[PDB]
């Protein structure tokens, strides 16, 4: 045949894969933290995103550190060869590199590491997306007036919030990034390359949102959400025939 | 609003 | 006139913009630390590289902590309103979030404050570039066969290496990310975006990079960069008529 | 091949 490029990941598999959503919005009580009104806005507006593009949803609700480290494992050792790619959403408290479930603390790496290059090779080679929605400590932004591969290779972490910083979630409207991310992907999915997509998340949290409260520590405050990537490849989430 |  | 769209930087200010390259090759003895063998290799590819970007390079080498932080202060301080962005190589020893000057640590947030929405002015709304080749930590990655905006919005941080891990430099060819990275632009940079730049030095490194030495522990081991996006437009190093 |  013709000359061929190969700059962005395979998408043509015959599924496009599962899309974990962690949906954690009531906590034990001796833990001490409050209930994530909202999150159910964005796990539903989640659902029907990723549904759109195809993916294989499957939602989970106020699970304990034991029931997140199991489902990932369990996930992480399913047959994955004829999917193209792997999302997991987490919805939760956290802070920097720190997940909640329900009764305690999970450590991002451990969940991410069930999907090392090495660790699940049905996905090797193959984008593996974790969108995170928590907190990644307390900071806040006042803002300005205007023939092997690397087994941590082909992950990228969208982060709703910089290092270091709280993130932002509105009762009744959904928390600002993953309204943003759901929007973005609802317009561009079938036009940009989802870093480019990320980019209008970024610029859409940064710009539309700012924080209202009767507690002038908490007024009037911004955020920028953080694209960690190490793919390797552009990602469309569409593909050519 | 509220923070995670 | 026409529709117009604003999805990506404005890049045709009169100057492109400052590229301070910090060079660290020889530390105080007292340090501890190693002499950095291929460093010049990569300061000097990055200096005629952005030299053809149309960048004003800053040459510096073998900084103090001291001389870092003045540096950067002094540089924050310039009138930059006549310059399209900002660029930031720092060449050294490091840690999680640390780079070394000659004589000790310095943390990477004093540097990136100064450049901060809120604290650089003639920057705010403009990419504010971070290009750290540096080790992150003593983790080998063992590869596998196959109104206001946030004041840290639009920095971006090109990581060499991913988080917690060592990068990789060769003492005759320069450090892997640093080639690759010099590679990278001179082929694309009037072609490609440059998150999409970018992620081909991310294939570039995952691929083409793995380490020989006659030490067990440090012998074939691969490296991941990261790309770590606060931007909120595209950027492109070119710009239309 | 070095460490940094
Ligand atoms: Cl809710
Ligand atoms: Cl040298």
């Amino acid at each position: 045949s013709g000359i061929s490029l190969d700059n962005s990941y395979k998408m043509d598999y015959p599924e496009m894969g599962l899309c974990i959503i962690i949906n954690n919005k009531n906590f034990h009580k001796s833990t001490g933290m409050t209930s994530r009104s909202g999150t159910d806005v964005d796990a539903a507006n989640l659902r029907e995103t990723f549904r759109n593009l195809k993916y294989e949803v499957r939602n989970k609700n106020d699970l304990t550190r034991e029931e997140i480290v199991e489902l990932m494992r369990d996930v992480s050792k399913e047959d994955h060869s004829k999917r193209s790619s792997f999302v997991c959403v987490l919805l939760s408290h956290g802070e920097e590199g720190i997940i909640f479930g329900t009764n305690g603390p999970v450590d991002l790496k451990k969940i991410t590491n069930f999907f090392r290059g090495d660790r699940c090779r049905s996905l090797t080679g193959k984008p593996k997306l974790f969108i995170i929605q928590a907190c990644r400590g307390t900071e806040l932004d006042c803002g300005i007036e205007t023939h092997k591969i690397p087994v941590e290779a082909d992950f990228l972490y969208a982060y709703s919030t910089a290092p270091g910083y709280y993130s932002w979630r509105n009762s009744k409207d959904g928390s600002w990034f993953i309204q943003s991310l759901c929007a973005m992907l609802k317009q561009y999915a079938d036009k940009l390359e989802f870093m480019h997509i990320l980019t209008r998340v970024n610029r859409k949290v940064a710009t539309e949102f700012e924080s209202f409260s009767f507690d002038a520590t908490f007024h009037a405050k911004k955020q920028i959400p953080c694209i960690f990537s190490m793919l390797t490849k552009e990602l469309y989430f569409y593909h050519l025939h | 609003d509220e923070v995670d």
